[PDB]
């Protein structure tokens, strides 16, 4: 029986019909975010960040996790339509100012000693 | 005790200084390097060793306790000075 | 009570070495008080006192005009006194170092010296310890 | 490799590279930019300068402690660049006007000032020499500067024969003078193109990808004695340039057709300025002349580069050109203008 | 009224660790050794959970 | 020369104006703040010396950063930094401003504001004293009054 | 045991209230306001005139920090990194090895001062009295790199203050 | 004893024994366990359904008229199953009294919010949350408090690091502040404190 209190759901069905609430309202915000930001970027490319953040976690069957992912989400979608962020919160989700990584062995082994 | 390298850094009391192909050099440019000129080790090696007629002497570095932790050192050893460990200090009996 | 100000002003007037002195310490200091001199520095500063003033103005220096290498007529800092006068000037004590000198020690400086950031004298920090890792030198001669 | 010049570290700001750079020039528009990117992952940075400190300030926090260094020098000078260059392993020249001075014209700052360079940092021991040319540098150039660019890369290959050289193409960015000087047309009411702008061609190439340009030869052993070419991915007529630089900023583009000779002689008119001119006819030459096509040099492809399409970049330098209206237009909203690729 | 789940616990997605700090990490779970220059052993009664180590490099500025 | 004097001239005129009327923002962070106050108290009076706080970064012309920058103040610190006018200048005030100091391991804490803004003087202390303010903006002055602009643009 | 504070009843008699509206009508209290100001106005100011006159200070007072020496020019440092281990903010390191006379002394000796909080913890914690918070606090700098403090520089400190120095320790001393 | 060494104060200790007696009579239900320490301070271990009777009775209830709140925090401890101590501190003005309910929880199990109980719960509950990720179910307006804006992790939990995995700086080229993963140029020193010799044998563990 595992004995587990539930968050919002009961199974992962209506976490998986949150998860689709959640997108449907961060589909709808980032033409907004892209005009009230003044950012540089467009809006398919704020899409395709929305689905790359969603996609990340795709792997998670714990209907609990889900549903915390959820209200993560949420909270990430108050503070980007109140303005509590700002250009640079936004930004931070495109590490524009990071360096290519390369994931290659012999690259790792020029570079360094990390694995 | 200052000493020049054949760069022309001066070479500090802990011997360091910059290898003539170090580019570290290159911050002390149309600056200075700070060293200090009072090297301790020659400065105690001032000191007279001070004649004391006992097998054990005490020491506190002067000043009561504005000094170091008060010591007590060994003498019997003719061969060699007794050495305060803190103050580096040198006692000995009398010989000779 | 008006007459005893006025010839108070005279008097200060007159008691800074004239008219012109009394324009030099009015434009260097902002201040055209007269005390009694306690001290003069080897580099030139003159320190005074005055008991009837408040717990802060009753101890002043007169900084002097040329210190190490800097003509200071104008550029005067904090940092310009000795330790001795610093401490009697800052009332950490109540004796000024004519009358109660510091101890004499060999690895004193003899010379002070002012802030000196900014200038080709300034610190410029640097590790301090020797090379930890000593490579290998290959043979200087061919290997057949 | 002086154990003390060996890579440490994750490639961050605390991290060290290895490059020990002297950047000549870096107080300009690429100067920041290199410097920026020097410091991000470690270098050491020397930065000469001739400015007033406060006009440094700007390049302080690009790197971590003690690892940017200011020092003057003096152009005419060797014993300054000797004293600038002598712990450094690479060196990087940035140095150049749009304009000619009472003190310095195209000659003394394409031409001596790079000489002078390039032979104290190979009698200093500088392993690595990056110069900085024009693509359209030209002995028989209409431009003084295209020619003084041409003598002056003559002879840094002369005196450092394993100098990098290379030749961007009409930079922009922020602190342009390339977007900027289009966007600045508009106070005059109409735009003056000679020819009407449609006998002219232009590659402009992106500030980032320059600077990151640099960077990769600097990392690059195969760079060493090479000439590259730094343009971008689409040629554009004048015309269609500017009249999409006026759509971007939502300016009324009214383009009138002017001589040559009279837009000339508005180019001197505007060369008597004591301050930075607002023009010259140096300009004048410069912006009407077809950018050149090198095939046979390396470009950015060739250092890692995918070279940025101006219509991604051209909102964050014209953005500020809008007025209060237009500032939250997206950057999609300006319909890219037309490409003449080959 | 319950769930029951029945998935192992995995909490990997809420703790905001980079993905690199996650698959490349070892970590050590041990008993620390008693420092043999004393005869104290209290320092040896719980489990400690420690991080392979990774590179250390001088700073070019103060060492 | 003729040229060479007037442009000296010019720039001790400039520079006095700018060094004799400093006006700090209003802008303080946390214990250092206090110590800014009692500087600006009657026993000191930076007022005396022409320094007036004014609330508007438009209207003021050095930033002391008095207290700790946290990570969620940097950007408003950049902000109000960036619409000063020109010529503005920033003094670090304290270890937290300084370095981080007494937080420099903390997740939260930037480790000294001059990764976030360039710096023209730094004064040492947790907090400093306000005679030791006092000594970094009359440094400050005095790094103002060597500044030599109009030279630099003559000899261009 | 309490008191309140506004639990005061206005007299109703005609006096009172022809005094309270003479107040109302004629601004008494705010003259009276007026009167204070006017009174501090004629006071001696509090303003002492920096950098001529200073600020009052303590023998205790903890600024710039310095390294000692004995009379005899032997530094009184012996590397038993008692302050690095209390220093609250980790602003001291220290490194040692023994002298070429086998004299147990430091290699490295390093205060980051903008890492310092100054709390005097190192100076309490010292067995020697070779590490101190000296008198100076005008040490503002214009680069963030000269606050970082080696070895030499703190012994310059000292060289340099040790006459205010020793003269402050000698005045508190038996406190301690 | 006596100069050096805390004087007791048995009434005190009585009393507090009483009470918790009394509340553990009260409400069996819910409480687990009733403590009193040495220097005189009552704690009662609840199950977490318990978390809204047990403080609605000793706020409302007229023998303890608990009616200010004074802290709630979270204690992380990762060797337990069930991760996070919940600490209510509250303070009676009508019997002079302070007592502490404790209760616990995991990464995944909600806990009910205290809003309806104590006003002071939202934002003692909100740092919770921000800290520690234990999520209160119907908070009115849940959401971070103490970090920055896209915060990832919770900095008071064991396992995070010290200082972080971001750090910020300013980007001349993208003309903003950026973060970017931590570099130290000098990193923190780990300090092994502790004594091999045992210092208190009145709280010696049994040796398993
Ligand atoms: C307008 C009326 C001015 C009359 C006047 O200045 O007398 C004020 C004089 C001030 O007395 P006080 O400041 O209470 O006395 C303190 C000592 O005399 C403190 O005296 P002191 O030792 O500071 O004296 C320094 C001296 C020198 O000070 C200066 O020269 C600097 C200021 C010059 C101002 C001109 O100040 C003067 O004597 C000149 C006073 C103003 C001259 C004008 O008394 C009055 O005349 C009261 C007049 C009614 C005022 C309402
Ligand atoms: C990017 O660089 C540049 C600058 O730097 C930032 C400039 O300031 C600059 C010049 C700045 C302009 C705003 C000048 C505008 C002023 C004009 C002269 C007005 C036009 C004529 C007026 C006198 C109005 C009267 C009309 C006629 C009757 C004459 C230019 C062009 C430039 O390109
Ligand atoms: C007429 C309308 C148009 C012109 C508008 C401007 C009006 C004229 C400007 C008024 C000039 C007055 C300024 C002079 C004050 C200097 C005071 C003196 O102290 O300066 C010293 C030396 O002087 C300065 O080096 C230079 C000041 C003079 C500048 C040169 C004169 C240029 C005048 C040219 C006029 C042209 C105006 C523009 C015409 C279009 C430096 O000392 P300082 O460090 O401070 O004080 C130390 C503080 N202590 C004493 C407490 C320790
Ligand atoms: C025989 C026939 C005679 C004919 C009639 C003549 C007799 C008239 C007698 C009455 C005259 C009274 C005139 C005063 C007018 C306004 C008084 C007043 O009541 O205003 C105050 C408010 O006025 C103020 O307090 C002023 C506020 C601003 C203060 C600014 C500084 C104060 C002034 C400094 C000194 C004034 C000097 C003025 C003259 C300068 C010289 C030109 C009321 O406000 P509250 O107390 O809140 O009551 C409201 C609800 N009951
Ligand atoms: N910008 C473009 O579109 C293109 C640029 N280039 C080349 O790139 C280089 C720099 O580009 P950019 O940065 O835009 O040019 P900038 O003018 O923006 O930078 C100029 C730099 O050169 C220095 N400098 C100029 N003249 C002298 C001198 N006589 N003595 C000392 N220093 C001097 C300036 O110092 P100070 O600040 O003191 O003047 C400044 O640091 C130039 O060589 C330019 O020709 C090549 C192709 C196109
Ligand atoms: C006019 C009186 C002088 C005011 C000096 C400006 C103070 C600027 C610091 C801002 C600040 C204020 C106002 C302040 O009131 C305060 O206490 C809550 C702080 O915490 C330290 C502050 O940082
Ligand atoms: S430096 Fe010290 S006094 Fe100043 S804000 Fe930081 S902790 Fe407070
Ligand atoms: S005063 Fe305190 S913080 Fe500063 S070095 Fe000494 S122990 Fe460390
Ligand atoms: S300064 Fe004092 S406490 Fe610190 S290592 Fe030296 S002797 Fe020990
Ligand atoms: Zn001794």
């Amino acid at each position: 029986g595992t004995s587990v209190k539930p968050i919002f759901s009961r199974d992962m069905n209506e976490a998986k019909r949150r998860v689709r609430e959640l997108y449907r309202a961060w589909y709808r915000e980032v033409p907004n975010t892209v005009h009230l930001f003044q950012l540089d970027i467009s809006v398919k490319q704020g899409r395709d960040k929305v689905r790359e953040m969603f996609m990340k976690n795709a792997h998670v069957t714990d209907p609990r996790v889900v549903d915390l992912l959820v209200i993560k989400g949420k909270m990430e979608l108050e503070e980007t339509i109140n303005v509590w962020k700002q250009r640079t919160h936004i930004m931070r989700f495109f590490h524009e100012t990071e360096a290519p990584r390369p994931t290659d062995f012999l690259s790792k082994f020029y570079v360094g000693h990390d694995p | 005790g200052v000493r020049t390298s054949p760069t022309g850094e001066k070479v500090t009391h802990t011997g360091q200084a910059y290898d003539d192909g170090d580019y570290r050099r290159v911050r002390f440019s149309d600056r200075q390097k700070e060293v200090n000129e009072n090297f301790a080790i020659d400065l105690i090696a001032e000191q007279p060793v001070s004649e004391v007629g006992s097998r054990v002497i005490s020491c506190d570095g002067g000043g009561g306790a504005l000094g170091h932790p008060r010591v007590y050192i060994n003498l019997d050893k003719e061969t060699k000075t007794g050495t305060c460990g803190y103050c580096g200090l040198q006692f000995r009996q009398p010989h000779h | 009570e008006l007459v005893q100000v006025l010839r108070r002003g005279l008097q200060q007037v007159s008691g800074h070495g004239g008219l012109r002195g009394y324009l030099r310490v009015l434009f260097r200091a902002n201040d055209v008080r007269v005390g009694t001199l306690v001290g003069e520095d080897k580099y030139g500063n003159k320190y005074y006192e005055d008991n009837k003033q408040f717990f802060g103005r009753h101890r002043w220096v007169i900084y002097t005009t040329e210190m190490n290498g800097r003509d200071t007529f104008w550029d005067v800092d904090g940092s310009m006194v000795p330790p001795e006068w610093h401490r009697w000037l800052h009332c950490m004590t109540d004796d000024p170092p004519t009358t109660k000198p510091p101890t004499a020690r060999k690895y004193i400086w003899t010379n002070h010296k002012f802030n000196v950031s900014g200038t080709p004298q300034q610190y410029v920090p640097y590790s301090t310890t020797r090379k930890k890792i000593q490579e290998w030198v290959p043979p200087s001669t061919p290997y057949k | 490799l002086h154990h003390a010049l060996i890579p440490h570290g994750k490639g961050g700001r605390s991290s060290v590279s290895g490059i020990v750079a002297t950047v000549f020039g870096a107080t300009g528009f690429l100067g920041r930019y290199v410097v920026n990117h020097l410091g991000r992952m470690g270098s050491q940075v020397i930065v000469p300068y001739r400015c007033e400190p406060y006009d440094t300030m700007h390049l302080r926090p690009m790197g971590d402690l003690g690892q940017i260094i200011f020092m003057e020098w003096n152009g005419k000078d060797k014993d300054s660049i000797r004293k600038v260059v002598e712990h450094s392993n690479v060196v990087i020249n940035l140095v150049g006007r749009e304009w000619e001075t009472k003190n310095f014209d195209f000659e003394d700052v394409f031409v001596k000032i790079p000489h002078a360079i390039a032979q104290v940092s190979k009698e200093a021991g500088v392993e690595k020499l990056i110069h900085i040319s024009h693509l359209n540098a030209d002995i028989k150039s209409p431009s003084r500067y295209l020619r003084s660019k041409a003598v002056g890369e003559k002879e840094v290959r002369a005196a450092f024969p394993e100098a990098t050289i290379i030749k961007p193409s009409d930079i922009f960015g922020r602190e342009d003078r390339f977007l900027n000087y289009f966007a600045s047309m508009r106070w005059f009411g109409g735009v003056p193109l000679i020819s009407l702008g449609k006998e002219t061609v232009k590659q402009p190439v992106y500030i980032v990808d320059v600077s990151k340009g640099i960077i990769n030869a600097i990392k690059d052993p195969d760079a060493k004695g090479k000439t590259f070419a730094f343009v971008g991915p689409n040629r554009y007529l004048l015309f269609d340039l500017v009249q999409y630089i006026f759509a971007v900023a939502y300016r009324p583009f009214l383009p009138y057709p002017l001589p040559h000779f009279a837009y000339r002689w508005v180019g001197r008119l505007f060369e008597v300025s004591p301050f930075e001119p607002w023009t010259t006819r140096d300009k004048v030459e410069r912006v009407h002349m077809s950018d050149m096509t090198l095939p046979h040099l390396p470009g950015l492809e060739d250092l890692g580069i995918q070279a940025t399409p101006l219509e991604l970049k051209a909102i964050e330098v014209l953005r500020r050109h809008r007025t209060y209206r237009w500032l939250t237009s997206e950057m999609e909203d300006v319909k890219p203008a037309k490409t003449v690729n080959i | 009224q319950l769930i029951a789940v029945d998935e192992k616990l995995d909490i990997t997605t809420l703790t905001g660790v980079p993905e690199e700090h996650i698959k490349t990490r070892k970590v050590r779970i041990f008993v620390p050794a008693r420092n043999n220059m004393q005869s104290g052993v209290n320092n040896t009664k719980k489990w400690k959970m420690e991080f392979d180590t990774r590179e250390r490099w001088e700073n070019p500025l103060m060492g | 020369s003729r040229g060479e004097y007037v442009v000296a001239k010019l720039d001790d005129l400039v520079n006095w104006a700018r060094r004799s009327s400093l006006w700090p923002m209003t802008f303080g962070l946390a214990c250092c703040a206090v110590e800014m106050m009692h500087m600006a108290a009657p026993r000191y009076d930076m007022d005396r010396f022409g320094v007036v706080f004014r609330a508007s970064p438009r209207q003021s012309d050095v930033m002391i950063v008095a207290g700790t920058l946290t990570n969620k103040m940097a950007p408003a610190l950049r902000k109000v930094y960036d619409q000063m006018p020109e010529p503005r200048y920033v003094v670090s005030m304290g270890s937290c401003a300084n370095g981080g100091g007494y937080y420099h391991y903390s997740y939260s804490v930037v480790r000294g504001c001059d990764r976030i803004v360039p710096v023209d003087i730094y004064v040492p202390g947790c907090p400093p004293t306000a005679e030791a303010l006092l000594y970094g903006i009359l440094q400050l002055q005095r790094k103002i009054k060597r500044e030599k602009r109009l030279r630099i643009w003559y000899r261009r | 045991t309490y008191k309140f504070v506004n639990m005061r009843e206005p007299s109703m008699d005609m006096k009172s209230v022809t005094d309270r509206a003479a107040q109302t009508l004629l601004w008494t209290e705010l003259v009276r306001g007026l009167g204070m100001t006017l009174s501090y106005l004629f006071r001696e100011p509090a303003t002492i005139n920096y950098p001529f006159e200073k600020g009052p200070l303590s023998p205790r007072f903890r600024g710039e920090h310095a390294l000692r020496r004995y009379p005899s020019g032997e530094e009184r440092c012996i590397a038993c990194k008692l302050c690095e281990a209390v220093c609250p903010a980790q602003a001291i390191t220290i490194e040692a090895e023994p002298r070429a006379d086998g004299s147990r002394r430091t290699t490295r000796y390093d205060i980051d001062m903008t890492k310092c909080i100054y709390c005097g913890f190192c100076q309490e914690a010292c067995p020697v009295d070779a590490i101190v918070e000296g008198p100076n606090f005008e040490f503002s700098t214009e680069t963030h790199e000269e606050l970082l403090y080696n070895k030499e520089k703190l012994l310059n400190n000292g060289d340099k203050w040790e006459a205010e120095i020793a003269a402050n320790i000698q005045a508190d001393y038996l406190y301690r | 004893t006596r100069p050096t060494i805390r004087p007791r104060n048995d009434v005190v200790h009585k009393q507090l024994s009483a009470f918790g007696q009394y509340v553990a009579e009260i409400l069996p239900k819910y409480v687990q366990q009733v403590q009193v320490s040495c220097f005189n301070e009552l704690e009662i271990f609840i199950h977490p359904d318990g978390v809204i009777p047990v403080l609605t009775f000793l706020r409302d209830h007229t023998n303890a008229q608990f009616k200010s709140l004074a802290d709630l925090t979270a204690v992380d401890v990762p060797t337990r199953q069930n991760r996070f101590e919940i600490v209510y501190n509250l303070l009676s003005l009508r019997f002079n009294s302070r007592i502490r309910v404790k209760t616990y929880t995991d990464e995944l199990t909600p806990i009910e919010s205290s809003v309806t109980v104590y006003k002071a719960a939202n934002w003692y509950e909100r740092e919770i949350w921000d800290m520690f990720g234990v999520f209160f179910a119907n908070h009115p307006d849940l959401r971070r408090i103490l970090t920055d804006y896209g915060f990832e992790g919770h900095p008071f939990r064991k396992d995070f690091p010290l200082s972080g995995y971001v750090e910020l700086r300013y980007d001349d080229e993208v003309k903003r502040v950026v973060a970017e993963p931590v570099e130290l140029a000098q990193e923190f020193r780990k300090f092994d404190l502790n004594s091999p010799w045992e210092a208190f044998p009145a709280y010696r563990q049994p040796p398993e």
